[PDB]
């Protein structure tokens, strides 16, 4: 376990041979070094003798406790599960480093003395807000954008994969990335390919669900959220639809906008706090970019501002080609009549038409998709 | 005092402004109108909104307004707003006629109105009009003409246009059924009865629920005739016959 971190010749050399031969002699020295201790000091088994001596110290009714202070000379005040706290002492098999206020520990039944500490059963919300797997396909699924994708790899992926380029430059990566445009323009869709691509611990949160009914529960949820993001790894925090904190008012919130405000203040701390931040990236996305506070949008808090335009028609045919790739297209159709049907159709619109047309074929048990499928299909999708 | 000022004139930080877009938002509701021509004559079809059983049903029209002796308009939007606009451009035609002793080119009339409508959008701190309208008329220069106003203050030359509640859905079939110069003023009639049949969510095509105006050129007349409700329903059932065989043969 972490015996020798050096690998640097990386060849067939007498260097890499003599490494092990040295460490060979040291590990044999450890073997026959400890071998004499039981040869001339049997006196025990030492594999379970001292171990069950510890387990003969500690009783089987192991009560579960929680720290609240520390006095260094192995005694402290520890809170009971009832609440009536004590002033017990602490053992020598307690390996006194994992002791923080509020931690779960192991106590005696009788004198309630601090026997051991307890590993904490994670947290329900960490898994809830924690994204497990890659959602879907890569960046090749998107099509048409091809410029800001270089922007997203630029601020996000390239800092991860090539931390040589910033160092030869004498520079750090940009901090904050924001995404804005018309709705249905693939804003979340790009983040799915990011969540495909990355190996970092990924988090995703809607801007709508920040708001609470309890006072300060929002900002508390923020503080523990950034706690979770920082405590894990090179992490990617995504926020969708952050305008919804400013647009809609809900009567579940006891406070009005002057609690929403305080929520945005605590978040505004967590972007640009004086504390050492660490390796957490921030991707934001919405459609109403003009509405929120520009104080969150200052450089220092967000560096990169990324608009998503409406698709041009030669990109539209590409998006049709993507959403018609694996499907049994009957050759009755022409996609170019389908392009100019709406002047300002989204990429959600194309897939809506395609999938709904597949629903129309599955009404008639068919396998291929004909022209009138699209004819009545856009009647269903667009006009209502 | 300036606290009470609403600034109905300035731009948005995205460059546009919101007030006339609220107006053109409102013009999508409360009315259904269309016009069509390809030949001698031009037709207007307007769907009547108030269909309560206790109406005296007078004044010869609802959204149809004879402007000159050879041109007329069908209106859409807020009626009370429109009434000032109607007689407003009406004596502008009359001051043209007084000025030159001649009827007016329909297009240059429309421009002159759209200046005035454009002015409130431009300054004055003034609530504009949520009113858009069509234009039928005849001249010596181009004969039968068709134009379309916008509450923004710009206009458009067309031949056949609906500004209904389902206006683009109508337009989708309008560019699915037409012919340039050949849709005579019965073929465009039966086409139109299909169009209002389509965007009419109320089916069965109540003849009293619609209004249709005609503008033909008779030699020194330019006959503008709103046809009575004795001949709507024969065109209605005339559509109903061909739709039954037309469906049935498929
Ligand atoms: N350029 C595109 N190519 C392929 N599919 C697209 C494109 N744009 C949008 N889509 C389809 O539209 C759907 C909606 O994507 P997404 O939700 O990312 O857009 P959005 O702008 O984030 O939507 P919203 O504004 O509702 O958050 C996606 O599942 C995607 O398949
Ligand atoms: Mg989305």
């Amino acid at each position: 376990a972490s015996k020798l971190p050096l690998v640097t010749p990386h060849t067939q050399c007498r260097l890499k041979l003599l490494k092990l031969e040295r460490i060979k002699d040291y590990l044999l020295m450890e073997e026959e070094f400890i071998r004499n201790q039981e040869q001339m000091k049997p006196l025990e088994e030492k594999q379970e003798e001292e171990r069950s001596k510890v387990d003969d110290l500690r009783g089987t009714p192991m009560s579960v406790g929680t720290l609240e202070e520390i006095i260094d000379d192995n005694h402290a005040i520890v809170s009971t599960s009832v609440g009536s706290e004590h002033y017990v002492s602490i053992l020598s098999f307690v390996d006194k480093d994992l002791l923080e206020p509020g931690c779960s520990v192991l106590l005696n039944h009788k004198v309630h003395a601090v026997i051991g500490v307890l590993m904490d059963d994670t947290d329900p919300l960490v898994t809830v807000m924690k994204v497990e797997k890659a959602p879907q396909e890569t960046y090749a699924d998107i099509g048409g954008l091809d410029n800001q994708i270089q922007e997203i790899k630029e601020s996000v992926e390239l800092p991860l994969t090539h931390p040589e380029y910033y160092e030869e430059m004498g520079i750090k990566p940009p901090k904050g990335v924001i995404l804005y445009g018309p709705p249905g323009t693939g804003k979340t869709l790009l983040a799915k390919a990011v969540a495909n691509q990355t190996s970092a611990t990924f988090l995703r949160v809607v801007g709508s669900e920040l708001i609470q009914k309890y006072l300060g529960d929002g900002p508390k949820l923020v503080r523990e959220l950034f706690r979770v993001a920082e405590e894990h790894a090179p992490s990617i925090v995504f926020i969708d639809e952050i305008d919804a904190i400013g647009t809609k008012r809900y009567d579940s919130n006891s406070g009005g906008e002057r609690e929403i405000q305080r929520t945005m203040l605590e978040l505004l701390n967590q972007l640009d706090g004086f504390d050492s931040r660490g390796d957490v990236k921030v991707i934001m996305a919405t459609n109403r970019i003009e509405t929120l506070d520009p104080a969150l949008i200052r450089p220092g808090r967000i560096d990169r501002k990324i608009e998503f335009p409406l698709p041009d028609e030669k990109t539209k045919k590409r998006i049709f080609q993507i959403h018609t790739s694996r499907m049994t297209l009957a050759d009755d159709v022409t996609l170019d009549d389908l392009i100019m049907a709406k002047d300002d159709l989204s990429g959600a619109d194309i897939k809506a038409i395609c999938t709904e047309a597949g629903l129309m074929a599955l009404r008639e048990r068919r396998m291929k998709v004909t022209n009138e499928d699209f004819k009545k299909s856009k009647e269903n999708v667009l006009y209502k | 005092s300036r606290r009470y000022d609403s600034r109905t004139t300035i731009f948005s930080p995205e460059g546009r402004l919101y007030q006339v877009e609220y107006a053109m938002e409102a013009i999508g509701h409360a009315g259904t109108c269309l016009g069509i021509l390809a030949n001698d004559g031009v037709l207007l079809a307007a769907e009547r909104r108030n269909i309560h059983k206790l109406l005296d049903e007078v004044f010869f029209s609802e959204k149809i307004y004879k402007l000159n002796e050879d041109m007329a308009c069908s209106v859409a939007g807020i009626t009370s707003d429109a009434n000032v606009l109607t007689n407003e451009l009406r004596l502008i035609a009359q001051r043209y006629l007084l000025q030159y002793q001649e009827p007016i080119p329909c297009e240059q009339l429309v421009t002159a109105l759209c200046d005035i409508k454009q002015a409130y959008t431009q300054f004055g701190g003034k609530r504009p009009f949520g009113v858009s309208l069509l234009y039928i008329g005849w001249d010596k220069h181009y004969g039968f003409q068709l134009y379309q106003s916008d509450p923004s203050g710009n206009y458009g030359g067309w031949k056949a246009t609906c500004i209904g509640n389902n206006s683009a859905a109508a337009v989708s079939m309008l560019k699915q059924d037409y012919k340039e110069g050949e849709m005579t003023l019965k073929s465009a009639l039966a086409l139109a009865i299909k169009v209002l049949n389509k965007t009419m969510d109320v089916s069965k095509l109540s003849a009293e629920k619609v209004e249709i105006a005609t503008l033909t050129r008779e030699n020194g007349k330019t006959v503008i005739r709103v046809l009575k409700q004795k001949e709507v329903e024969q065109l209605i059932k005339k559509h109903e016959e061909e739709e039954a065989k037309a469906e049935r043969e498929k």
